[PDB]
RNA sequence: UGGAGAGUUUGAUCCUGGCUCAGGGUGAACGCUGGCGGCGUGCCUAAGACAUGCAAGUCGUGCGGGCCGCGGGGUUUUACUCCGUGGUCAGCGGCGGACGGGUGAGUAACGCGUGGGUGACCUACCCGGAAGAGGGGGACAACCCGGGGAAACUCGGGCUAAUCCCCCAUGUGGACCCGCCCCUUGGGGUGUGUCCAAAGGGCUUUGCCCGCUUCCGGAUGGGCCCGCGUCCCAUCAGCUAGUUGGUGGGGUAAUGGCCCACCAAGGCGACGACGGGUAGCCGGUCUGAGAGGAUGGCCGGCCACAGGGGCACUGAGACACGGGCCCCACUCCUACGGGAGGCAGCAGUUAGGAAUCUUCCGCAAUGGGCGCAAGCCUGACGGAGCGACGCCGCUUGGAGGAAGAAGCCCUUCGGGGUGUAAACUCCUGAACCCGGGACGAAACCCCCGACGAGGGGACUGACGGUACCGGGGUAAUAGCGCCGGCCAACUCCGUGCCAGCAGCCGCGGUAAUACGGAGGGCGCGAGCGUUACCCGGAUUCACUGGGCGUAAAGGGCGUGUAGGCGGCCUGGGGCGUCCCAUGUGAAAGA
């Protein structure tokens, strides 16, 4: 099915992912439907996790599954909290 | 040496017979019906059509046919039955097809 | 055919050779040079200036 | 890179006194004073009038030798200047002069630009508190360029910052001799440097 | 949108098909001059309503044969046998290019 | 924000005009030389042939068995091996093996690109919604038995379980004919007739978790279609029988001559059909002032292929890279009865070649498949290694140091050059050694809450004892090309149309700045040169931006077809054209 997941960018010993929604069957680094966030696991900058929540929610509501690791990061920017 | 895609092969073979059976059955009956419709034998033409319809639909359930495919089979059968009959006819065994 | 550059050489009837390209305005139908210093083409002895053409190892300054 | 090998021998040839040894190339010695002719068996012969090429080659070489920078680094630095906004000549100097090794010399933490290189490279310099050892490092407006706390009292550094009491440091910079700090305020204007170099001919060198 | 093209009927020798010739003009990619090229389209005419000389809108469609992927939309104007004659002269001239 | 020209035809000149060079670039190769690191990148040839290992599995919470280790006592225990659980083994059954990964052979084509179309269609798993999961039967492996085999294993007879198969029911609904209304290519509705469902598993169990069935909608991924764009030869000019169309079938998810009967005689072509040759196409890339020219390795997207060729099966999907059949080619085992095989997956071998790597580490990360989960698998991937192959960065010292040692070169025998270069004094301290030592990793899971939100806890690192930080600490690799002009840099000796140089002009005949060596210089510098190829220069295919009296170039002249171009005025149209908005122009690159 369609997925919310981490596409690897950046470089060697420089992981910088994009949080992206994409058919599960693409290659990891391949074409994707839409970009929503980016993530830098080493927090080399303060704006190291970003997500467009209002879009991630669109995508979650039309049946995209997120990766464990992606979920964690959407949770952290409160895609999941509902007041 | 061994992979157990061998399994998948063993299995494809079983299904291959399963579907062959349903498919050849569907054609013998579909033929039979159009044949009877042409002879003008409408009680048995419709009788058989119904059986054929059933078997086609039964087949749609799993891999054998699906879709627009069964519908199509059905469509052509009753288009072909209803008309051959209509040349003589009266839809005796009122079963099978709309007034 | 192929030119054998350098003062002196060691090529004979079955010597193996690296051909290079480059003609010689002077020998008609010689479109190629032999690469000295490679396969059976020896370097050029005593050569001290343009040493890397002519496949010549840097001489020892004992 | 940085050449390594005889200098106040191109303090000559360029025929014009660069300052590659800082301190001696001020004594009755930079050989510009003694032997103001090119090196070698010739040098003091009839000067044949220079080709348009040689004119520019020399101008280019002059400038480069001043900062002690490899031609690959130089051309790069230059091609960057060209793409950059407005006057390629002026800008290009500013980029040369923005270098760390050179900033350090302009602060007189070091006598010569060679020296500055060696100081930077050996951990003695610090930019905004963290230590840098990349001579090529680009210095930006507003940066504190200091001398490393552990290096603060080294023979050479006290000597060199002793001479900086007295002197004025180029207008585009500030200096704090007591505390050994410096500030790169702005980029050097084309005139702030009295360079023995018509940079317009250097642009023309790279046009071929 | 379905592509609409207009042009003349230069053949109606086929059953329920008219050959419709479409002129078009583009600037030349390099030399800039406006050039005029033309393509013929087999167009479905299910009611053999269109005749030679008819200028017609042609509309993109569900394939009707190999070749036919355009139905005839409507009739812009009628009996332009001048444009037909033009094409046929161009075609007849070929007889004088061989060996 | 952008554009350089020079040498060579003559006694000399102008023009024409070719040849040649300086520049940039590359998956490179070769020569001389080589110190460090980071990030990239490395079979361009034989889409030749391949030893060996690994590259796709996973579910015991679908099902029944074999074997084992235990618990719990059967005769007290080893001989009839009994219950419970935790392992393993195939089998049956699912989901996956259609993705990921490889390669560029074929393809000049709707293959690709770009924009559209589908009232001509499909989409497993995911999401939203509605309604179900009610009855019955049955067989095949496993397993036992036997015949067969050297074995691979292979046949026969018999047992058997399920989420395996089959029938019946309910029909929320759906399919189909026909009629009606709407809509307008087969779209939506509706009536009667006929036809169609399903599967159970686990727990702490009158409640939860995973599955099963039907329909509707969503999302994602696709198929098919069309406009336009897509190389060289016309010394390839005619091509075409399923050929073009129609009718009725067959086929498919679906249109379609896709396939088949029948009918008609069409269809295509100088706006280049057909044929031959070459080629995967694009984002981009290199070059260029640009317009253009060239290219399409790496990374992304699409296509094609999987020893050559055909074929289908299974399936949501394949005509299937590690599935199947047959033919062909080639190889391997063989007890001569027969068997087995497909690296254009990762490594690697071998051959071909100027030339291109480890049979490395790890699933810690990200992603993928299966599973409730734990977790398993993952040569995708993340890393390490090797190679100056490429780019960026860094070092081989720094400051002082003589009107200036020695050596060596020149010398007008006073000098001059190497050269502040060295020696020498201080200074710093690459490497080294010592101590410490990462980020990348917080989830999944566990507990509170409700197995939601939200709060709390635990595990986890290949790279790596690495990066980096702190503390000690040694003056510590330099080479390559060129010095006749273009082109930056000159003297001496040797040589004497020889040896040799050479990109072009041309140098070499005994004073050679052009050969070879020395000293000296210029240019780059862990590199420098060479060869090859592309663009430039080349306004030398000229759109930008050239020409034809004599330099190459006016057709021997009419007539004329297609075509190209078309005076003055007014109106209509608005195709060209221009404007605005808007969609599209993916990401990466710039
Ligand atoms: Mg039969
Ligand atoms: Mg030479
Ligand atoms: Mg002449
Ligand atoms: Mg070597
Ligand atoms: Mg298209
Ligand atoms: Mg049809
Ligand atoms: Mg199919
Ligand atoms: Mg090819
Ligand atoms: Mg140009
Ligand atoms: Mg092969
Ligand atoms: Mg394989
Ligand atoms: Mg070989
Ligand atoms: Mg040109
Ligand atoms: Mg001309
Ligand atoms: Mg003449
Ligand atoms: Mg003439
Ligand atoms: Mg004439
Ligand atoms: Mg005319």
């Amino acid at each position: 099915m369609v997925k919310i997941r981490l596409a690897r960018f950046g470089s060697k010993h420089n992981p910088h992912y994009r949080i992206v929604v994409t058919d599960a069957r693409r290659k990891r680094d391949g074409k994707y439907i839409e970009k929503i966030g980016y993530y830098d696991p080493r927090k080399t900058t303060p704006d190291w996790l970003k997500v467009d929540v209002e879009r991630a929610r669109y995508w979650l509501s039309v049946g995209a599954q997120p990766t464990d690791t992606a979920r964690r990061l959407l949770r952290q920017a409160g895609v999941f909290r509902q007041e | 040496r061994n992979l157990s895609a061998l399994k998948r092969h063993r299995q494809s073979l079983k299904r291959r017979l399963r579907n062959k059976a349903k498919k050849s059955a569907i054609k013998t009956l579909s033929k039979k019906a159009i044949q009877l419709a042409q002879e003008g034998k409408a009680e048995e033409a419709l009788k058989i059509m119904r059986k054929a319809e059933s078997l086609i639909d039964k087949a749609a359930k799993g891999s054998t046919l699906h879709k627009n495919a069964a519908a199509r089979r059905k469509s052509r059968l009753m288009r072909k039955v209803r008309q051959l009959l209509e040349a003589a006819g009266a839809p005796l065994i009122g079963g099978g097809l709309s007034a | 055919t192929a030119y054998i550059p350098g003062e002196g050489h060691n090529l004979q009837e079955h010597s193996v050779v690296l051909i290079r390209g480059g003609r010689v305005k002077d020998l008609p139908g010689v479109r190629y040079h032999i690469v000295r210093g490679v396969y059976d083409a020896a370097g050029v002895k005593d050569r001290k200036k343009s040493r890397s053409k002519y496949g010549t190892k840097k001489p020892k300054e004992a | 890179g940085r050449y390594i090998g005889p200098v106040c021998r191109l303090c000559r040839r360029e025929g014009v006194k660069l300052y590659l040894k800082g301190e001696r190339c001020y004594s009755p010695k930079c050989a510009m004073e003694r032997r103001p002719y090119p090196p070698g068996q010739h040098g003091q012969k009839r000067a044949r009038r220079p080709s348009d090429y040689a004119v520019r080659l020399r101008e280019k070489q002059k400038l480069r030798r001043i900062y002690g920078i490899s031609e690959r680094q130089f051309r790069n630095l230059f091609e960057e200047a060209s793409k950059k906004k407005g006057v390629t000549g002026s800008v290009f100097l500013g980029l040369l002069e923005s270098r760390l090794d050179n900033v350090v010399y302009r602060l007189g933490f070091a006598v010569s630009r060679r020296q500055a290189r060696q100081l930077v490279r050996h951990g003695h310099i610090t930019v905004n508190g963290r230590r840098v050892d990349l001579p090529s490092y680009r210095v930006r407006p507003g940066d504190e360029i200091a001398v490393a706390e552990k290096s603060r009292n080294l023979e050479l550094i006290r000597q060199n910052l002793e001479a900086m009491k007295g002197r004025k440091v180029g207008p585009w910079l500030s200096l704090d001799v007591e505390g050994m700090k410096g500030k790169f305020l702005r980029l050097p204007d084309r005139e702030d440097l009295a360079l023995p170099v018509n940079e317009q001919l250097v642009i023309e060198f790279y046009s071929r | 949108p379905k592509k609409v093209l207009t042009g003349v009927v230069v053949s109606d020798k086929m059953q329920k098909t008219v050959t419709v010739l479409v002129e078009r003009q583009f600037p030349h990619p390099l030399y800039g001059k406006v050039i005029k090229r033309s393509k013929k389209y087999l167009a479905h005419d299910p009611e053999e309503k269109y005749k030679l000389g008819d200028v017609v809108e042609i509309i993109e469609s569900r394939p009707i044969s190999k070749r036919k992927r355009f139905r005839v939309l409507r009739l812009v104007e009628s009996g332009r046998m001048d444009l037909v004659e033009k094409y046929l002269i161009r075609r007849q001239n070929y007889e004088s290019l061989s060996k």
